[PDB]
C-alpha cells in the first residue's frame, strides 16, 4: 500500500513465527523497540497489527 | 474503641506495609513494573538500564 493508505492486516489465533524474519537478513532495517531483535521475540501477544 | 491508641499503631504499621507493598509495583518511568517481563522481552543493555 501507499503511505497515506497504510493497510492494517491483524495476525490473530496462529502460532507465530518470527525466527525466519530475524535469520533472514536481507531486511535492511531491523529495528525492534520494546521488544528486543535479539531472538527474543518468540512470546505469545494477544494482539499483533502489522 | 477503648483501645484507640494500640489500633492506631497497627494500623499505622499495616498501612505502611501495604503502601511498599503497593509502590512494590510502579512503573517509576519503565516499560514494565514486571521485572521477569522486562527480562524476557528486551535486549540486555536496554533491559538493564
Amino acid at each position: 500500500a501507499s503511505v497515506y493508505a497504510w493497510n492494517r492486516k491483524r495476525i490473530s489465533n496462529c502460532v507465530a513465527d518470527y525466527s525466519v524474519l530475524y535469520n533472514s537478513a536481507s531486511f535492511s532495517t531491523f529495528k525492534c523497540y520494546g521488544v528486543s531483535p535479539t531472538k527474543l521475540n518468540d512470546l505469545c501477544f494477544t494482539n499483533v497489527y502489522a | 474503641s477503648a483501645l484507640g491508641k494500640l489500633q492506631d499503631v497497627v494500623n499505622q504499621n499495616a498501612q505502611a506495609l501495604n503502601t511498599l507493598v503497593k509502590q512494590l509495583s510502579s512503573n517509576f518511568g519503565a516499560i514494565s513494573s514486571v521485572l521477569n517481563d522486562i527480562l524476557s522481552r528486551l535486549d540486555p543493555p536496554e533491559a538493564e538500564v
